[PDB]
């Protein structure tokens, strides 16, 4: 049995978000919603097609009809952000449960923010280790989306780099790193290295140099 | 109630690993108990079941005549033995009760299939305040006194910013900041 869901759901805050869960005659099965948001457990927030648990928001709500569950979430919060998915259970059969693929639930239209930069050069005790790393912190920003550029002097570097995908902190803004793994002696060759890191068509310059 | 998942860690292919769950707050008999697994970045997977009082088995099709489900009720415990561990099995496994619908979750343990070796993170401390783990594996570091971590040649390695300590299961490092 197949349980088909769209991967992505985004809507504004306040607004009406739908996810729906596609299968053959669902509609005479039971059909559950899980909410799993990033780093915590799965929650049950819709059981047996529409009821809601103990603890759960009168704003989320499910049905279930012909081949199409879905859930709804009416006056859509940030916090709302996660991936949900949908789940029967079939009993007289060796494999009981199904899960659905997941859809991820994207709020858009937050307070836009722009990046906070951190460039540390490489620890003097690091470079006593044959050593030389560059790290570029980039934090509370939204949306959680940007693009680093690396440049020695005033020229671009592509080997070397590697950049974090944005994961979202407790405040629901983002946070990632970039670091640029240099030999000792790349890092003393050039008169500067900068981290560029762009978020929604405007650059934060940040320079770190040897000297 | 409670479910607390434990026993997960870094695995070579075609070795073996038993993980637990310890179960609090209910009568852990009265239940029907589940493992479901997650791969990074990927969907939920349900592995294997007990039901309750009967004990009727069932497991994926991914998983049959490797995997192991079982319960100890008067040690509240419910156990999955993984043998036979291939690439494929690297997930965040979670330890779940009930049938029909699964009620209770626990946080979940990951397990780590890869040849590649473990080791303890290295610290290097960072002036502008900051703190650089490096060289480790598996990526299981918390810091102490956030940023994800890094994938570089094979190994770990993760910043923190605010005395810095961190907790990794191969060992604990501490280091000093001015």
């Amino acid at each position: 049995y197949e349980l088909t869901q769209p991967p992505s759901v985004s809507v504004a805050p306040g607004k009406t978000a739908r996810i729906t869960c596609a299968g053959n005659n669902i509609g005479s099965k039971s059909v559950h919603w899980y909410q799993q948001k990033p780093g915590q457990a799965p929650v049950l927030v819709i059981y047996y097609d529409s009821d809601r648990p103990s603890g759960i928001p009168e704003r989320f709500s499910g049905s279930n009809s012909g081949n199409t569950a879905t859930l709804t979430i009416s006056r859509v919060e940030a916090g709302d952000e996660a991936d949900y998915y949908c789940q029967v259970w079939d009993s007289g059969s060796d494999h009981p449960w199904v899960f659905g693929g997941g859809t991820k639930l994207t709020v858009l239209r937050q307070p836009k923010a722009a990046p906070s930069v951190t460039l540390f050069p490489p620890s003097s005790e690091e470079l006593q280790a044959n050593k030389a790393t560059l790290v570029c912190l980039i934090s509370d920003f939204y949306p959680g989306a940007v693009t680093v550029a690396w440049k020695a002097d005033s020229s671009p570097v592509k080997a070397g780099v590697e950049t974090t995908t944005p994961s979202k902190q407790s405040n629901n803004k983002y946070a990632a790193s970039s670091y640029l793994s240099l030999t000792p002696e790349q890092w003393k060759s050039h008169r500067s290295y900068s981290c560029q890191v762009t978020h929604e068509g405007s650059t934060v310059e940040k320079t770190v140099a040897p000297t | 109630v409670q479910l607390v998942e434990s026993g997960g860690g870094l695995v070579k292919p075609g070795g073996s690993l038993r993980l637990s769950c310890a179960a609090s707050g209910f009568t852990f008999r009265s239940y029907s108990m589940n493992w479901v697994r997650q791969a990074p970045g990927k969907g939920l997977e349900w592995v294997s079941s007990i039901i309750s009082s009967s004990s009727y088995i069932y497991y994926a099709d991914s998983v049959k005549g490797r995997f192991t489900i079982s319960r100890d009720n008067a040690k509240n415990s419910l156990y999955l033995q993984m043998n036979s561990l291939r690439a494929e099995d690297t997930a965040l496994y979670y330890c779940a009760r009930d049938q029909n619908a699964m009620d209770v979750w626990g946080q979940g343990t990951t397990v780590t299939v890869s040849s590649d070796s473990a080791s303890a993170p290295t610290l290097f401390p960072l002036v502008s305040v900051g703190c650089l783990a490096q060289d480790f594996l598996p990526d299981s570091i918390t810091f102490s006194w956030g940023f994800p971590s890094v994938l570089r040649g094979g190994k770990y390695a993760a910043t923190s910013q605010v005395v810095c300590k961190v907790q990794h299961p191969n060992g604990n490092k501490e280091k000093n900041v001015p």
